[PDB]
């Protein structure tokens, strides 16, 4: 990590619970820049106590465009069905005048209490046939009542959530100084917060902005494929929008029992019949109803931490080569020591800080930098006054060492220089005259 | 890799699943144009990248989970640079050959 | 403790979890939130 800034050694709350291991607590906030993606950032810490030091690391993976979820919606597969109860006059004592009031949640005519496959289907009086041909022994119109079902035969449902905007985000991974590792969905444009471990982090700089149409996600629970819907949405449902049956219950997704799955009147269309009624659907599908497409300074806040409290070598070895490249060039370092401890900065490098955390045995480490000539003084890692030197020439966007064709071309580059100054001088003063 | 957008690595699958889930990216800031394709068969993947590095080992599996390939590259290509070309030991016995027979 | 220190609703942002809830802050700091200067 070429990018890292140490902690602040003035916020100190340490209690000496154990003599060997000092116990310390610190809080506050962090202000660090953000990298061009594809590396792992670090964060070093200090203490007024001399020996111990600790570090925290942050990984970055991707740059991508996603947005927040305002609210989630579910939509089953509505299908029209209906039943009609055929009642003759004077049987059941039919209301000669149909009462405008209806007990639509009971249906006292037919089984006042029963669970139904219906999203509260409405009922209406209808004028049926009358007479002996109708079999009602009376010329009075028949007495037919009716019910609507909104049902899903086989369950495929979608979680639906609108943003109507887009803000860039990234991928962030956490390394606890204790040793724990955590990642999440970071939303690095809007100040989203994550509350895990002990600390909290939030956005990076909004370098780039763009304009895009107000859209959403859509994807099957059985995962046919992701897609994109106009998805006009609200708590309620307007006519002709992307979701006409709004629900927030996956538990009541397949079957509809809870009233949370909401609807609107007379989406299912009725055709009257002499003996019954015929129900059709004015509802629309999930696809192509309005679809226009399918598939195409990171900083942190510090809470009350739990951060607590050697013999070494030079352990140096060879170098790799690159300069002026945004990644760098690695160097290998093969250490054995006596404590499971860390390393810290040097003088002469003038590039960045060390971020090395090792244990008690011969191990090796690799870290990437870039330079012209290799200088390396004053690495204070284990508390002892150790310094190491390596002399090497680093790779740059440099001449060709293989062909040396430039040495041939540049040698021939000099041509007719003095000749242009000799012949033109024969007509310099004369032309001026 | 580097400034240019396209590389060539041969990726192979012993896979029969209906569809490959989300794979991941390479190092050096790679957002590919494809990390999923049909995966029920034995088909190779000629992946393109932006890396232009040497080690050529990075984590990239729907479920491969950080396999390590290997790479080795030369140093010769078109050179568009900024700083001075070269400082060498021409002064001792090679600067005398600078002025030549024109 | 005193209610004299006043606030506004839902400055601290909540994320729901299956077993618990996760709280983050939409609040801002004391510096650079809109600052255009320090000491002349």
């Amino acid at each position: 990590c070429d990018e890292m800034v140490h902690a602040d050694s003035k916020l100190v709350s340490c209690r000496q619970g154990s003599g060997n291991m000092k116990e310390c607590v610190t809080t506050g906030r962090a202000l660090l820049p953000a990298v061009n993606p594809g590396q792992e950032a670090c964060l070093h810490f200090t203490a007024p106590g001399s020996p111990d030091s600790k570090c925290l690391k942050i990984k970055v993976k991707r740059i991508n465009l996603k947005c927040k979820k305002s609210s989630s919606y579910f939509v089953p597969d509505a299908r029209s069905r209906c039943t009609s109860v055929r009642r003759c006059r004077w049987a059941g004592d039919c209301q000669s005048g149909c009462p405008p009031h209806f007990t639509s949640n009971s249906f006292s005519d037919d089984w006042a209490g029963k669970m139904d496959r219906a999203g509260l289907g409405f009922s209406g009086c209808s004028d049926g046939c009358g007479g002996a041909a109708c079999g009602c022994f009376n010329a009075a119109p028949s007495c037919i009542f009716w019910r609507k079902w909104v049902e899903n035969p086989h369950g495929i449902i979608w979680k639906v959530s609108p943003c109507a905007a887009w803000v860039p985000s990234a991928v962030i991974e956490l390394t606890m100084p204790s040793g724990e590792v955590r990642t999440f969905h970071p939303m690095s444009g809007i100040p989203t917060q994550v509350f895990k471990g002990v600390s909290v982090t939030y956005l990076g700089s909004d370098m780039e902005v763009s304009g895009l149409t107000d859209l959403c996600e859509i994807e099957e629970l059985k995962s046919k494929k992701l897609a994109l819907a106009p998805c006009n949405q609200a708590g309620m449902g307007v006519v002709g929008k992307v979701g006409e049956i709004q629900c927030s219950s996956e538990e009541s997704a397949r079957t509809i029992k809870k009233d949370g799955c909401i609807w609107n009147a007379d989406l299912v269309g009725i055709e009257l019949r002499v003996d019954d009624a015929v129900c059709y659907s004015k509802i629309t599908s999930v696809e192509a109803v309005a679809n226009y497409s399918a598939i195409p300074d990171i900083t942190a806040i510090r809470g009350s931490f739990s951060v607590n409290y050697a013999t070494c070598t030079g352990e140096v070895t060879n170098v790799s080569g690159c300069y002026s490249c945004m990644t760098g060039a690695k160097v290998s370092i093969k250490l054995h020591s006596s404590k499971n401890s860390t390393a810290h900065v040097r003088c002469k490098g003038d590039e960045t800080a060390f971020s090395v955390l090792e244990g008690v045995h011969s191990y090796t480490v690799s870290l990437s930098f870039d330079h012209a000539v290799v200088d390396e003084q004053c690495q204070l890692n284990c508390g002892g006054h150790e310094s190491q030197v390596t002399l090497k020439g680093n790779l740059i966007f440099l001449d060709v060492p293989k062909f040396v064709d430039g040495s041939y071309m540049q040698t021939y580059h000099s041509t007719v220089p003095t000749g242009a100054n000799i012949p033109s001088p024969t007509d310099w003063l004369n032309a001026l005259f | 890799g580097g400034v240019r957008l396209i590389t060539l690595t041969s990726e192979l699958k012993s896979a029969t699943v209906c569809a490959s889930h989300f794979c991941s990216s390479a190092t050096s800031g790679k957002k590919s144009t494809e990390i999923h394709f049909h995966s029920g068969s034995l088909v190779g993947k000629a992946a393109i990248h932006v890396k232009g590095a040497l080690v050529d080992g990075t984590e990239f599996t729907f479920e491969g989970s950080c396999m390590f390939p290997d790479g080795c590259n030369a140093v010769d290509c078109t050179f568009c640079r900024e700083f001075l070309k070269n400082p060498q030991c021409y002064p001792a016995k090679k600067w005398l050959f600078i002025i030549i027979v024109i």
